RNA sequence: CCUCCGCAUAAGCCUGCGUCAGAUCACACUGACAAUUAACAGCCCAAUAUCUACAAUCAACCAACAAGUCAUUAUUACCCUCACUGUCAACCCAACACAGGCAUGCUCAUAAGGAAAGGUUAAAAAAAGUAAAAGGAACUCGGCAAAUCUUACCCC
RNA sequence: GCUACCUAAGAACAGCUAAGAGCACACCCGUCUAUGUAGCAAAAUAGUGGGAAGAUUUAUAGGUAGAGGCGACAAACCUA
RNA sequence: GCUAAACCUAGCCCCAAACCCACUCCACCUUACUACCAGCAACCUUAGCCAAACCAUUUACAUAAAGUAUAGGCGAUA
């Protein structure tokens, strides 16, 4: 989850559970003709790797093999009326490679 | 061109307000309220200069002792700087010496 | 030179640009060779439920009534702890024992 | 699989989508905390839905097939938030009887001014530490001309903004 | 020589000479972030 | 929106908004109050001064901000849409907005425009009377469901058996979660 | 805008001197 | 400013209509068209 | 036809000639959309003891002085595993699309990278060159500059 | 963050001849000249030159501050 | 007839009166905006321009008594 504080673990506390997950992501059509077996979400931005891919198959049940991140920095140089910038908010970009060669690609909303 | 187009909308005042047509109304009230109260003693005004003239020095003199213990920082700062301009004003400048 | 930009990750020399990250929640810690060791208890697995043979979906129905709000204050809810409180005529006295503390929020969400 | 990121095909394209009535949070009020519990991962099984929608709606240039549902989905989980967070702060009070889960301390900065300064959840005592013994929650008497001069700039601003209006007021009964 | 280049930019150098740490490290330079609240500047520092 | 902004006819997020008001204009504003307001939306009233004056009409949308109600079709002026080319294009008689209090709400079966105050009635609570008479004026003004709707029928299960023992605990006590470890106890300064 | 009200009038009677020199009455 | 002042306009021009069939500058510009029309005078 | 550059890294800046559309010396500007994926590089170490005289230089002869850039052990403690962040560009510092400034590694003529000429005419003056009869410092403050390469001596 | 010096830990120095040696690139400096003088440039360009295994150059972080710093004294330099 | 000209109203000043202000969530003294590991800590007469036609002592920081008593290179002035 987001905005919210972690339990501290020393050593031999409990897993930490997470009930009611904060933290909503969304799935993109990629850009530049991305591989057949890799899915592409945009994780927002205080999420980690292993925590999207437990996920996924938390909730989605995808069974989801390699995980890569990248952080997409949004442009800055928006100016106003008001000459001042204008941030377009930077994201986090998720690869997800399905198992199994379940082979996903990207449907054709609006027909 | 300074000279403006439109000529403005009409001032239309009210010489007969509550204000306008009472106004001096309580004055004497020393002379023939038998000198309970003085006519200085009606001016709704600041607390330093309530009924007395004085001049511009003698105004930031009567301000800062009267006042000046409750002012704001720098509006005391900008008195102080003030009264040591026009000290410097009217005792050493001008002409008639 | 530019002040009014926001301090991210991206910004610094190499020593800087490693160590501020983002807003991760980072899970375990670093031993002597860069060797990162990932605790399995820090990192947060999901309470997922199953939802098969469950009623309620996204939206509610327009025919359903309208009803004024009740926020639901520790008033209320001591008048549904009285269902043995009345028959004596539910607490705990610290939270150490507990797995999951109030005050002290031990737990997430 | 990955399709419940996506509706149900026959609504691809029909740029309109009958889903009315987002959930009135006295309505969840009703429910047990097994259900809304589930109520939970089943917004968010929609609101994910929306947001893979609506960022192909930006891609392809197109409108929204229907926007009108989106917020009925967001403000249904803050309800959804804002019930189960009562009834935590309902018990809290009877288990405890004290506000904010999270512990803190009325602080005074170093600027004067005091904070809520929020706790931080540590495994050492406070007197041990190297880094919070490096801060200074403290006055350091230099500061209090500054506390005055802002205190003064605040009262100022709320001088004016109280004068404003009575102008404003007057040039309204100056007109009816 | 020419004259103008006599900002070589890095941000090391930066935050050790003009950051919230070296500001707030001596008393003299918590009156700086005063001067600039009063103010009411964007940026107190880098 | 930007403070002091104007209140146009077309709604405030309208593209044809945005072309009249930008984020920049700051022309000077409009005088105008007291919330107890007699004209609400779709009520049947007429037209006391100005052109069309005497006429019946419903008020189709009242706009509060600046005082405003523009009543059906009526108090119009004709104008262009669409035109798109080197032609005219249809036309539309195009309803101006009518300033309150140039308009009264006429009576419900005498059909004269009245005075209206906001009496106490017993019978609950607070209705629109007229001032000649008596007649209280009230307000003027099938969804079968889809699969993303719950019903009516379970929106009010009443679920809740009001327990003190903490959601995050009850779910876990309720899906054969195990925990063995207890929690060590932190530092909270 | 400047403050007055005579020195606008009588641009008033100037300009409608104008008028009547550049499109004469009939 | 108080006090500023607003007929400045027919003071200029009971100066240029003496000066209306001069040469260069001097029948619009007010600074030159008073060196002019005083030594017309 | 030039290549006195180029390609990476470091530093720096932070989306700044990708796609679609658009307004409006010549058609990097504006709006929307897209991307840069770690394995290389960052981000490191359980204590308390206790050890470390013998340069580097092809390290061998030799030869030094200015005397030098790299090492553990003993016991206790220990078995969770591959998270986070950087990754775009024609770029940075010089008010600029500035002949300037800018560390290293490879390339030492280039498999990278580029264009001195908007079009014309072919006046002066000016500039950058090239060629010169005969003479060869007569020029000039002075062989300055250019072209050729060299002799001897003072002053400090 | 320029520069003066210093500190820490780095880097660079082809080729040829035989050591604060010689010729000579990279690199550093800036002798004399011509252009430039609101310039390409708030000190540059083109040649020409001095040094180029060291009292050399240079990247990085740090230190010393104005009644002062620092300085192979030019009263230099310390953000034109 | 192009350039342009004009416009009231944002707001503001001055007083009166009244003593002003701080926790949506998360983040912030480390390189602030950074979830998470074992030593220090605040209190020190303002000076100077200026006036003295230089400058060296000195030079202001309710009403009424009163610019009085006093002070002062007995002087500027206080
Ligand atoms: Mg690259
Ligand atoms: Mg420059
Ligand atoms: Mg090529
Ligand atoms: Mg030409
Ligand atoms: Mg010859
Ligand atoms: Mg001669
Ligand atoms: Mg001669
Ligand atoms: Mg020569
Ligand atoms: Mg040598
Ligand atoms: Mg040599
Ligand atoms: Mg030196
Ligand atoms: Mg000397
Ligand atoms: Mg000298
Ligand atoms: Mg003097
Ligand atoms: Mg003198």
């Amino acid at each position: 989850a987001r905005n919210v504080v972690y339990p501290l673990y020393r050593l031999g506390g409990p897993q930490l559970r997470v009930f009611r997950t904060n933290f909503f992501i969304q799935l993109v059509r990629p850009g530049v003709a991305q591989p057949e077996d890799t899915v592409q979400f945009r994780i927002p931005m205080e999420m980690t790797r292993v925590d999207l891919r437990n996920y996924l198959e938390g909730i989605y049940n995808v069974p989801v093999a390699a995980v890569r991140t990248r952080v997409q920095h949004g442009s800055n140089k928006r100016r106003d009326h008001r000459n001042v910038r204008i941030k377009k908010p930077d994201y986090k970009v998720a690869y997800v490679q399905l198992a199994h060669g379940q082979t996903f690609t990207f449907p054709d909303l609006f027909p | 061109i300074g000279i403006r187009l439109t000529l403005p909308p009409p001032k239309v005042v009210d010489r007969w307000n509550e204000k306008r047509a009472m106004f001096g109304v309580y004055d004497n009230i020393g002379i023939l309220g038998n000198f309970e109260k003085h006519p200085k003693e009606l001016i709704r005004g600041p607390i330093w200069l309530r009924g007395w003239k004085g001049n511009e020095l003698q105004r930031c003199i009567r301000k800062r002792k009267m006042v000046g213990s409750r002012m704001f920082a720098d509006d005391l700062h900008n008195l102080n700087k003030r009264i040591r301009y026009l000290y410097k004003h009217f005792n050493r400048h001008g002409k008639f010496r | 030179a530019d002040r009014m930009s926001k301090w991210t990750s991206k910004r610094g020399p190499r020593s800087f640009r490693g160590r501020k990250g983002r807003g991760a929640k980072g899970i375990g810690f670093l031993t002597s060779g860069w060797r990162f060791v990932q605790i399995k208890e820090m990192v947060p697995e999901f309470v997922v439920p199953d939802l098969t043979g469950f009623k309620l979906k996204p939206y509610v129905s327009y025919l359903a009534p309208e009803s004024e709000e009740t926020p639901l204050t520790a008033a209320q809810l001591f008048s549904e702890a009285v269902a043995p409180a009345i028959e004596k005529d539910g607490f705990e006295p610290t939270q150490e024992g507990k797995l999951f503390q109030l005050y002290p929020r031990n737990f997430l969400r | 699989g990955l399709e419940e990121f996506f509706d149900d095909p026959k609504n691809w394209g029909q740029e309109k989508v009958k889903s009315g009535a987002a959930w009135t949070c006295q309505q969840l009020r009703n429910k047990s905390n097994e259900d809304l519990h589930k109520l939970w991962y089943v917004l968010l099984k929609e609101r994910n839905m929306l947001l893979t929608l609506e960022q192909e709606a930006k891609r392809q240039r197109l409108p929204m097939p229907s926007p009108e549902r989106l917020d009925k989905v967001v403000d249904s989980m803050d309800a959804l938030d804002k019930v189960v967070q009562e009834r935590e702060d309902a018990l809290r009070l009877l288990q405890t009887g004290q506000e904010r889960a999270r512990p803190g301390a009325w602080r005074r900065d170093i600027f004067g001014r005091i904070i809520w300064h929020k706790f931080k959840q540590w495994v050492i005592p406070w007197h041990l530490n190297k880094r919070y013994n490096r801060k200074r929650f403290f006055a350091l008497p230099y500061v209090d001309h500054f506390l005055r001069l802002e205190r003064e700039k605040r009262a100022r601003i709320k001088a004016r903004k109280e004068n404003l209006e009575r102008k404003k007021a007057k040039i309204l009964l100056k007109k009816f | 020589k020419a004259r103008g280049n006599e900002y070589q930019p890095s941000n090391i150098k930066r935050k050790n000479k003009h950051g919230w740490v070296r500001r707030l490290s001596t008393p003299a330079g918590v009156q700086v972030i005063l001067r600039r609240m009063l103010k009411g500047r964007k940026s107190l520092s880098h | 929106l930007p403070p002091h902004y104007r209140y146009g006819m077309s709604p405030p997020g309208s593209v044809a908004d945005k072309r009249k008001n930008p984020p920049w204009i700051r022309r000077r504003p409009v005088v105008v109050s007291d919330e107890d307001w007699y004209l609400f939306c779709g009520d049947t009233v007429e037209i006391l001064e100005g052109k069309d004056a005497g006429k019946q009409g419903k008020v189709v949308q009242v706009i509060r901000q600046r005082n405003w109600v523009v009543v059906g079709g009526l108090n119009t002026h004709y104008r262009y849409i669409g035109k798109t080319m080197d032609y005219r294009g249809t036309m539309i008689p195009s309803e101006a907005p009518l300033l309150h209090r140039q308009v009264k709400l006429v009576d419900p079966m005498d059909r004269k425009p009245t005075e209206i105050e906001w009496r106490f009635t017993e019978a609950g609570e607070r209705v629109r009377v007229s001032t000649r008479s008596g007649r209280i004026i009230p307000k003027p003004e099938t969804w079968i469901d889809g699969p993303k709707d719950t019903s009516v029928e379970d929106a009010l299960e009443r679920t809740y058996v009001p327990c003190l023992k903490t959601l995050q605990e009850e779910v876990m006590e309720a899906m054969g979660i195990k925990e063995t470890r207890k929690y060590k106890k932190v530092y909270w300064y | 805008v400047k403050k007055g009200f005579r020195a606008a009038f009588r641009f008033q009677k100037e300009l409608e001197r104008q008028r009547l020199l550049r499109c004469p009455p009939p | 400013l108080r006090n500023r002042v607003t007929d400045r306009y027919f003071r200029i021009q009971e100066v240029l209509k003496h000066a209306r069939h001069f040469r260069g500058r001097k029948n619009r510009c007010y600074r030159l068209a008073v060196r002019t029309v005083i030594r017309a005078f």
